[PDB]
């Protein structure tokens, strides 16, 4: 029943940036790094929909060609 | 300069016997919320 200590907010967000780890599957804050948080590691979710919020493809990103799709 | 003064402070729990249970419970919830937000402000302000 106690909110996060400011020092623990900083710790959480710092360990959200650990390069030697798979990028976290969420956006933890809105700031200058919002584009990086939004776009990084965006292609694996289409083959692993069990790890998506509602197993919803419409949340994911799929690469496909406009003309080859015919 | 002959400045004498006295104050009497009484324990706060004697106040709540003068109100109803619903008012007390509403106040207690309001104060719990305010304390959680004051803790967040205090620690952010302290470190920054």
């Amino acid at each position: 029943e106690q909110f996060l200590n400011a020092q623990d907010i900083d710790h959480f967000l710092s360990m959200c940036q650990n390069p030697m780890q798979k990028p976290v599957p969420f956006v933890p804050v809105l700031d200058r790094r919002f584009e990086i948080f939004f776009k990084k590691d965006s292609l694996w979710q289409s083959e692993h929909l069990e790890a998506v919020v509602d197993q919803d493809v419409q949340r994911t990103c799929i690469l496909h060609g406009p003309v080859a799709a015919q | 300069g002959q400045k004498g003064g006295q104050a009497i402070v009484v324990h706060p729990d004697y106040l709540y016997g003068a109100i109803t249970e619903d008012r007390y419970n509403e106040y207690v919830a309001k104060v719990s919320a305010r304390e959680k937000s004051a803790y967040k402000f205090f620690h952010n302000g302290m470190i920054y």
